[PDB]
């Protein structure tokens, strides 16, 4: 009958009329996302040093502190912490609670929110416009990677100081002190998440180019091609017969996808598959176990190793890993 | 002590609740947003 | 390099920016 | 700003020592022509592991 | 390379899930039929969605 | 007394192998099932009562 | 003196996003 | 090893009782 | 079967040609239990014979056994194996089992009536049919509080559990007064899953652990009593949808849940996983390795309590942020553990220094240093240690393999209930084929987006 | 510190209760097709 | 290891866990053998 | 709280409350000092929870003050577990001898402007001379870093390059402080103690305590700064 209060709140918020979604996800991904932006936001522009290690050092982090855009980084939770949950108002003050890595752990846990009510987001407005319910599913490859990196891989470890830093050159240094410590490239699920990569980037420049090149002639040469579609038309703007002829006759005619819906879920699903290995890979070596482990595996007659490629990848693991926390160990095995 | 704390981390609170203005916010909010939400009823 | 790379980013910016908004307004303009 | 305060630290700093550690660790056996023998104890390490 | 395989999954996923019917069963990969002068997928519904 | 153990047991492990092979081939065989009643059924009893047979040797062996 | 530019320059591509999102060509449908 | 060629006409009589049944249903008639 | 002409679906989606068979949705799930039950009798005989007595179970590569040592089988005090019967009970039980839930699933799916309703309406079923839905809830909820209940009476009145709590170094108990307290019951649930905390994985005691199931069996009875008498509410009929791909997704989402939870009570859990049977918890061997190299340093003559790290921190022993003393190091990030060989050595301050350096134990120090000498870091080759050792030490933790292979499996049933929650809301809306070409909703909207 | 906490865990409770009524409010009845 | 009676049937304990991977390849088998209808 | 219910609190009802940090408060016996019987004694158990941290700074103007400061690190300022041995005398003279124990706790603070200030909050070789109401005497204060410890450019004493090999040309000259030569030296600090509320009964005292200290050092990059704490202190005799 639409007169009440909690009536006009709900279809405002399942309007599909609004510039921007909303939803009900969307009541939970916009506070969220909101909330871990302005801090991240702040804390990128002037977060005071932050002590990663646990061992009385900070690292920096941020642009007022002295750090340009490759570098600066939100710095993760301290060491110290670990996986214990630490709010604002559980530290004595904003300064502490900056210094022991506050930020880091309030916008990783707002961020895990965000990413699923996002997904949950994109569910609702496929549900509320009539659509197929499954680009949420293949959202999920992303968050999964997320999740894996910002929250999985601190749960095995132990602490919230093993995650991902915000920031790139604290990127790439989770990148080498992961590969030090699990060997992630001899991990056949990130040889799948690799192969994700560059097939999802394959197969976008393959079907790019394929139905680029069988747009069918309507304007004029001085004119974009683009300007022979027009937004809402029925016909089809390319060959796809022609263009599966030219496939198949360039790799396999019998093994070119004849069906434009086939060649869009393999598109779909290949990269997404592949991304969901490579996130469960991360998941795998959170709880250590660890890539594939060939260091000293061939040996001669006598019994004298013989190095190989993976003995060589090895040398620079030790490498790798004897600069990590270069003060934090007191104890030769690395079992943190 | 140097300073004052709220020193809740651990214990295993119900639903992190040290002092029970949390719960009884908690319990009015989720309350009056179902009280809303059964007075503004029997729609569609 | 202090101010010498900021004149080569405020080069950077204003050129393409410039030549950009040239041919935008020049498009808007005819309808 | 690093080397004038030996306090100042970044993630950025940190991948430059992870470089040299691959660096000396990985050039005896990388490449054999240099016939690197280099002693143990002047390849850079962090602390105790 | 991110980007690129963030187009083919978005792309894959964004046209089977804005499929027109064409149906009268189940599996949606036997509705479409090379030889057709007709989209399979709604552009406009897409383009609304994201 | 476990060489009777180990010749049910064998015997178990041959019945077994022929139910495998069997049971589905006779159920969906066209109208197989009817007349291979007695066979499956002696089969299932011949099955049941090595198995009960193995277990009571088990005690003794 | 750095930190200044970096900022007017992520600001810069923010409110260029603000600017396409809010600001854009909409979809003629015709 | 006597211990591996049980375990070889194990896995030999293991594996081909699938499709043993399968073929017997293919030739056996039909309803498969 | 059926065919695609017949019912829509692919040969790769085939199982959906069977929601409305009731018959044979019946024979493939008696099959599946086959199946689950035919691995635990299978893999429980590999294991058995593949056991080997004069190692711990955790350097062997076990998974089932570890699980029926909890229970009190086969094990004394120390968690040393005395028996292997009791496990190879469990294996053949299991086998002859699944041979015949397997008779049961490969009939009702080859033979069986197609649907049910028209022969034995009891177990007739349609998906609308809410009261017909919530009577199979019920009877699964009483099968599954009997299934507590059980464990309530092995703890109670069939030899007990094991207690890794059990003074000496673990021992079987008979489980005697479990707590009844739905306070401390249910603090568990409402509790933080953050360090220190940990939802339900801090779970420390079998009086906790028998108390939980105590309730859980008899709120799974009543609620299946409760399931079997009523019909959901308005409400529910509002909220939620009634195909059986939703109930499916509804079940997909909650066995994600306990997949996830399944991982983490595997990695961190020590008194329902006693590290005897599974090796060190993650914390655990850090602890370990701290430990003993605290007490190697005590016997050659030097104080822990002073000598600073490099950092000029500790090296043996530190202050946690909360106030009490840990063990130095990065291990600091592993204070919040707690295990039989650490309890006895700490005092309301934590670690007490007379204590560390009076109060020692031999069983203490040779389960910490072989809790050190094999901590659940190997590679998938099995190879024990970090990924930059020698492969010289086959072994993995059982706690990596199942948290890791649960974990994959949790996500991946997340994912599957993203799926079905997404079909059967389509399915139920009606546009789970597409759009409908002519009544597109999206060009009946307004412009501008 | 603790008027910091009251405040988040109202703002908390309220979206979250929020979510909830709202998906409770016949959300599967909002579908635009038939039925 | 098996008990003293059952040492000889370790070999046909040996292969059992491989069987549910047999069971799916077996369903791939029968649906290859219909003519994937 | 007193050293008897603390220990009938176990792990698990301590853990995460902060009680473990904070050293016994002592209600019973009298506040009367003098009452304790001279002698010889050996003391355990010496335990010390500061209540201030303050530092010195250089105000613009020419002012030397202490400043209040906000404490970065959580609950790790106390040391606990200290033994000893000490004698007093009839006419009231004391001797204050500290050999063994967690004799060091690190704590780093701000000043306002956002300045990190560590220092090494220690009591150790600790030797006080004077009278029962108060007795003040020197600590020693160990630098902060070990000689292993490796600055962010590596480099440090024992372990390190000793030279910034991130640029291949400059590494000599103006940057000795910060390559050419590291220090380790340790300081000496200024404590006076004061003793109050002495249960005489189980033979216990308490008090408060005060304190003046160098903080960190490190490497010679800045001048140390002195660190004045303030606090209260327990102890158990015999
Ligand atoms: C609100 C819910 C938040 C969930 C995510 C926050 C991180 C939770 C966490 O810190 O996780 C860890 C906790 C376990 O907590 C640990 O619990 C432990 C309890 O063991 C203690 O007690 C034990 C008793 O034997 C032992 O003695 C042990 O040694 C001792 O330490 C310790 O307290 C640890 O400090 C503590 O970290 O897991 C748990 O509580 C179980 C929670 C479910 C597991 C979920 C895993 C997957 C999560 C998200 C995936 C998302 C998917 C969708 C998107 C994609
Ligand atoms: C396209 C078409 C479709 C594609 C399908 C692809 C599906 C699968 C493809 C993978 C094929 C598997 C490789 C087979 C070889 C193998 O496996 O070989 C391994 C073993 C057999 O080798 C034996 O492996 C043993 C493993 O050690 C174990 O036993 C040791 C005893 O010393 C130690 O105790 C050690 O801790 C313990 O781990 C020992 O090394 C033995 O010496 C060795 O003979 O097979 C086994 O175990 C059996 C396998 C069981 C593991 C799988 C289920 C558990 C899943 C966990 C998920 C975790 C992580 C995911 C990835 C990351
Ligand atoms: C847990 C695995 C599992 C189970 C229990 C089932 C069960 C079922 N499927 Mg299915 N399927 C599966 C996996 C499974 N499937 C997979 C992975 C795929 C993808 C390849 C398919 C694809 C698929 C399709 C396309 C179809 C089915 C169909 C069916 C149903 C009838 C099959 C039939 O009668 O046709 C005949 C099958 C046979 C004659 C083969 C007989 C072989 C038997 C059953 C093997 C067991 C023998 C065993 C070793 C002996 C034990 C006996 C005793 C000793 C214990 C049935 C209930 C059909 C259906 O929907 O029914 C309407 C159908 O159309 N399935
Ligand atoms: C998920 C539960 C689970 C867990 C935690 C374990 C854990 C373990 N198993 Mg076990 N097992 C399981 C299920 C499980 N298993 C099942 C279902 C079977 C029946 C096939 C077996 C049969 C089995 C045998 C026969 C043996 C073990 C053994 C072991 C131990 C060593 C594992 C190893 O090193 O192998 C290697 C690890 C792998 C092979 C991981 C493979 C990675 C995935 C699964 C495959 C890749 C997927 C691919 C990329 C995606 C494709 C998608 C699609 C196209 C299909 C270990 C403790 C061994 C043992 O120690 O005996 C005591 C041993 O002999 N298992
Ligand atoms: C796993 C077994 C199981 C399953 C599948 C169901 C399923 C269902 N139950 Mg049910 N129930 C069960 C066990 C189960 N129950 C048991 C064991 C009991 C005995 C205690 C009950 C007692 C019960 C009652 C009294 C009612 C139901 C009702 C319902 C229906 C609607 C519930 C709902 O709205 O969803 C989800 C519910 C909510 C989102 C609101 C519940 C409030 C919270 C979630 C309860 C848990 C509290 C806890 C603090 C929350 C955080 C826990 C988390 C941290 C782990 C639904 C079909 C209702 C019904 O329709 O009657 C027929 C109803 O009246 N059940
Ligand atoms: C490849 C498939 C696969 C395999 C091989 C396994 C294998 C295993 N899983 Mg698993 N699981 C899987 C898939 C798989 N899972 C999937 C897809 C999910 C959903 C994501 C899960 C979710 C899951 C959970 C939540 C758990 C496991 C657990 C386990 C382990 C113990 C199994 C168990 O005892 O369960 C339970 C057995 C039953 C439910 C049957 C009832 C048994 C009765 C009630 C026992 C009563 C006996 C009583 C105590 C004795 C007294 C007798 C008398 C004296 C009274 C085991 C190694 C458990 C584990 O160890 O966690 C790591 C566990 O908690 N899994
Ligand atoms: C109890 C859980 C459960 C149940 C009952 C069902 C039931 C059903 N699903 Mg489903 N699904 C589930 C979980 C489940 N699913 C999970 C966890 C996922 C992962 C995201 C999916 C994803 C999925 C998709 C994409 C589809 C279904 C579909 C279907 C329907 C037909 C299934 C079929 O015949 O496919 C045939 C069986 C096969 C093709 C065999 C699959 C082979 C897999 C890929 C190999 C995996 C083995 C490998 C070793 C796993 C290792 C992974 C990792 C842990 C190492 C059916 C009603 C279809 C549907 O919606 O129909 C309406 C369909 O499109 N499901
Ligand atoms: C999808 C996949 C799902 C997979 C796994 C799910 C993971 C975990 C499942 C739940 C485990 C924990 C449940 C208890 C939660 C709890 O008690 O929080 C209580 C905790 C306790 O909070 C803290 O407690 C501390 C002591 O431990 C202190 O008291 C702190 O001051 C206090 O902040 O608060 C939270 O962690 C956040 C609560 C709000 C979470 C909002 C997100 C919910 C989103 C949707 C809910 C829809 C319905
Ligand atoms: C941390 C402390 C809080 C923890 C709460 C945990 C205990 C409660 C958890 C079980 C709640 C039972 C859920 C079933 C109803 C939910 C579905 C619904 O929407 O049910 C819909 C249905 C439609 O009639 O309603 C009904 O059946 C009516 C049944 C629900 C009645 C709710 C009353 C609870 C008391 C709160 C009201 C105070 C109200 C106003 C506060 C004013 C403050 C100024
Ligand atoms: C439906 C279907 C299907 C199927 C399924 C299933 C699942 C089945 C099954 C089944 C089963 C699940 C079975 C089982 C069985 C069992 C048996 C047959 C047994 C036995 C026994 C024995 C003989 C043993 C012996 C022994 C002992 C006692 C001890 C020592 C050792 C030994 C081994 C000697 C498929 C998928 C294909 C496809 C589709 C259709
Ligand atoms: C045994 C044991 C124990 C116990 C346990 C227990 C007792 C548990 C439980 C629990 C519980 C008691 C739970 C509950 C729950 C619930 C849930 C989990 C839910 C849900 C759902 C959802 C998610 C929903 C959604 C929605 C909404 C929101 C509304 C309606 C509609 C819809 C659907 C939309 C312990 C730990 C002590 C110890 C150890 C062992
Ligand atoms: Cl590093
Ligand atoms: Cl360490
Ligand atoms: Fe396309
Ligand atoms: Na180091």
């Amino acid at each position: 009958e639409n007169t009440s209060l909690w009536a006009r709140f709900c279809e405002w918020i399942t309007s599909t009329e609004n510039r921007l979604y909303i939803g009900w996800f969307g009541v939970i991904m916009i506070p969220t996302l909101l909330t871990a932006i302005s801090v991240y936001i702040i804390a990128f522009i002037a977060a005071p040093p932050v002590d990663i290690d646990g061992i009385r050092e900070p690292v920096s982090g941020s642009l007022l502190y002295g750090n340009n855009i490759i570098t600066g980084a939100v710095v993760p939770t301290s060491n110290a912490i670990g996986l214990h949950f630490y709010p604002i108002w559980e530290a004595a003050s904003l300064d502490e609670w900056l210094y022991n890595g506050g930020p880091y752990q309030l916008v990783v846990c707002h961020f895990f929110l965000g990413v699923c009510c996002y997904m949950g987001r994109e569910w609702e407005l496929s549900y509320r416009l009539g659509m197929r319910p499954w680009i949420a599913v293949a959202y999920s490859a992303p968050v999964a990677a997320a999740t894996a990196v910002f929250i999985i891989y601190p749960i095995g470890q132990g602490s919230f100081s093993d995650g991902m830093p915000l920031g790139i050159s604290g990127t790439f240094n989770f990148m080498i002190v992961f590969q030090a410590e699990h060997n992630i490239l001899m991990h056949p699920f990130h040889m799948f998440g690799v192969a994700g990569v560059f097939g999802g980037s394959l197969f976008s420049a393959m079907h790019g180019s394929l139905v680029t090149s069988s747009l069918i002639r309507e304007t004029t040469e001085n004119e974009s091609a683009n300007a022979g579609y027009k937004f809402g038309q029925e016909e089809e703007t390319y060959n796809i017969v022609a263009a599966h002829g030219y496939f198949g006759r360039l790799i396999f005619q019998y093994a070119s996808f004849n069906n434009s819906r086939s060649l869009h879920f393999f598109l779909a699903v290949w990269p997404v598959v592949c991304i969901w290995l490579t996130a469960l890979g991360i998941s795998t070596m959170a709880f250590n176990l660890n890539g594939f482990n060939f260091n000293q595996s061939v040996v001669d007659s006598n019994g004298r190793v013989l190095n190989t490629w993976a003995d060589i990848i090895n040398r620079a693991n030790l490498g790798m890993e004897v600069m990590h926390e270069r003060n934090a160990h007191n104890f030769p095995l690395d079992l943190a | 002590l140097v300073d004052d704390r709220m020193n809740g981390d651990g214990t295993g609170l119900p639903f992190g609740v040290n002092d029970g203005i949390l719960g009884w916010v908690i319990a009015g909010t989720l309350g009056t947003i179902w009280a809303i939400y059964f007075v503004s009823q029997k729609d569609l | 390099v202090n101010i010498l790379g900021l004149t080569a980013t405020a080069l950077f910016i204003i050129i393409p920016t410039s030549f950009l908004l040239i041919l935008y307004v020049k498009t808007a303009a005819s309808e | 700003r690093a080397a004038e305060d030996p306090e100042f630290e970044t993630f950025y700093t940190k991948n430059i020592l992870l470089n040299e550690g691959i660096r000396a660790w990985m050039a005896a056996q990388d490449q054999p022509h240099e016939k690197l023998t280099l002693p143990e104890e002047v390849l850079p390490r962090g602390n105790a592991l | 390379v991110l980007g690129a395989a963030l187009l083919c999954a978005i792309h894959g996923a964004t046209v089977e899930n804005t499929l027109f019917e064409d149906g009268d069963g189940a599996n949606t990969f036997r509705a479409f039929n090379p030889t057709q002068a007709e989209e399979t997928y709604s552009m406009v519904t897409a383009n609304r969605f994201w | 007394m476990t060489s009777i153990l180990q010749i049910a047991l064998l015997g178990l492990v041959l019945v077994s192998f022929a139910l495998v092979v069997g049971v589905p081939v006779v159920f969906a065989s066209p109208n197989g099932w009817t007349e291979n009643k007695g066979v499956v059924f002696s089969g299932l009893s011949v099955w049941f009562l090595l198995v009960f047979a193995v277990g009571v040797f088990n005690s003794f062996a | 003196m750095e930190a200044l530019v970096y900022t007017f320059l992520l600001i810069g591509t923010l409110g260029i996003i603000f600017f396409s999102i809010f600001f854009r060509e909409p979809p003629r449908i015709a | 090893s006597l211990t591996l060629i049980l375990q070889l006409v194990a896995l030999f009589a293991v594996v081909a009782a699938g499709p043993l049944v399968v073929v017997l249903l293919s030739v056996r008639g039909g309803n498969l | 079967g059926r065919d695609q002409e017949t019912t829509g679906f692919a040969w790769w989606a085939g199982n959906a040609r069977l929601i409305n068979l009731s018959g044979k949705l019946l024979g493939a799930h008696v099959a599946h239990a086959g199946l689950i039950v035919f691995w635990a009798g299978a893999m429980n005989l590999f294991e058995v014979s593949h056991f080997v007595p004069e190692k711990p179970m955790y350097e062997q590569g076990l998974i089932l056994l570890p699980h029926i040592a909890t229970l009190g089988y086969g094990v004394g005090p120390g968690g040393e194996v005395l028996d292997t019967f009791p496990y190879f009970v469990s294996g053949v039980l299991h086998l002859i089992s699944s041979a015949v839930l397997g008779f049961g699933g490969v009939y009702h799916s080859l033979i069986g009536p197609e649907t049910l309703e028209e022969s034995y309406p009891f177990f007739g079923y349609v998906w609308k049919d809410k009261n017909k839905m919530t009577n199979i809830l019920g009877y699964h909820l009483i099968i599954l509080g009997c299934g507590a209940w059980l464990l309530v009476l092995k703890a109670l009145y069939f030899g007990g559990v094991y207690d890794t709590w059990a003074p000496g170094g673990g021992d079987v108990r008979i489980i005697s007064n479990p707590t009844t307290n739905a306070a401390i019951i249910f603090g568990y649930i409402v509790k933080s899953p953050f360090g220190g905390d940990g939802w339900i994985v801090s779970v420390d005691n079998l009086e906790d652990i028998i108390g939980g199931h105590i309730w859980i069996g008899t709120l799974c009875i009543l609620g299946g009593i409760w399931h079997i008498y009523t019909t959901p509410w308005p409400w529910a009929r509002r909220a939620f949808v009634w195909s059986g791909e939703a109930y499916l997704s509804y079940s997909l989402a909650a066995v994600s849940l306990m997949g996830f939870t399944a991982c983490c009570f595997a990695w961190f859990n020590n008194t329902a996983y006693p590290s005897e049977f599974y090796g060190p918890t993650g914390p655990e061997a850090s602890q370990a390795q701290a430990f003993t190299f605290l007490v190697r340093d005590q016997r050659l003559g030097a104080n822990v309590a002073s000598a600073q790290g490099p950092t000029g921190l500790g090296k043996y022993l530190m202050r946690s942020p909360t106030g009490e003393i840990i063990f130095g190091g990065e291990t600091m990030r592993f204070w919040d553990f707690r295990g039989p060989w650490v309890e006895p050595l700490r005092g309301p301050s934590g670690l007490d220094l007379v204590k560390l350096k009076n109060d020692i134990q031999p069983w203490q120090e040779r389960r910490a240093a072989e809790y050190m000498t094999h901590a659940p870091l190997g590679s998938l080759n099995s190879v024990g240690g970090v990924a930059t050792e020698i492969n010289a030490v086959n072994f993995v933790s059982p706690r990596s393999w199942l948290a890791t292979s649960h974990f994959c499996l949790g996500f991946f049933f997340f994912v599957g209930h993203l799926w079905h929650a997404g079909r059967a809301r389509a399915a139920a809306a009606g546009f789970e084929k597409g759009i409908d070409r002519v009544d597109e909703p999206v060009l009946s909207m307004r412009p501008l987006d | 510190m603790l008027t910091l906490k009251i405040f988040v865990y109202t703002v908390v409770t309220f979206f979250v209760g929020l979510f909830i009524f709202g998906f409770l409010s016949n959300d599967p009845s909002r579908n635009p097709g038939k039925g | 290891k098996l008990p003293e009676a059952y040492a000889p049937f370790s070999p046909i304990v040996d292969v059992l866990p491989i069987i549910p991977v047999l069971f799916i390849l077996l369903a791939f088998v029968w649906q290859a053998s219909v003519s994937f209808r | 709280l007193t050293y008897d219910e603390l220990q009938g609190l176990t792990y698990l009802q301590v853990k995460g409350t902060g009680i473990a940090n904070t050293c016994p408060v002592v209600e019973q016996g009298t506040s009367n000092v003098r009452e304790l019987k001279p002698g010889d004694y050996k003391l355990e158990k010496f335990c010390m929870e500061p209540t201030s941290f303050t530092v010195k700074e250089e105000d613009a103007k020419g002012r030397e003050e202490f400043v209040k400061t906000k404490l970065l690190t959580r609950l790790t300022y106390g040391l606990d577990g200290m033994n000893g041995s000490m004698k007093i005398n009839n006419d009231g003279s004391v001797e204050f001898r500290e050999d063994e124990g967690l004799d060091y706790a690190a704590t780093t603070v701000k000043l306002p402007g956002g300045e990190y200030v560590p220092f090494l909050f220690t009591i150790k070789e600790f030797d006080g001379k004077g009278t029962l109401d108060s007795f003040s005497g020197d600590f020693l204060v160990p630098s902060y870093r070990g000689s292993t410890f490796l600055d962010p450019k590596g480099r440090g004493g024992a372990t390190g390059y000793d030279n910034a090999i991130a640029l291949p040309a400059k590494a000599d000259a103006d940057e000795i402080q910060r390559l050419n030569n590291k220090s380790y030296t340790p300081g000496k600090g200024s404590a006076v103690f004061s003793v109050a509320k002495v249960d005489t009964e189980t033979g216990e005292i308490a008090g408060v305590f005060e304190s003046i200290q160098p903080s960190d050092t490190e490497m010679g990059a800045h001048p140390a700064k002195d660190i004045k704490i303030t606090g209260l202190w327990y102890g158990q005799l015999t």
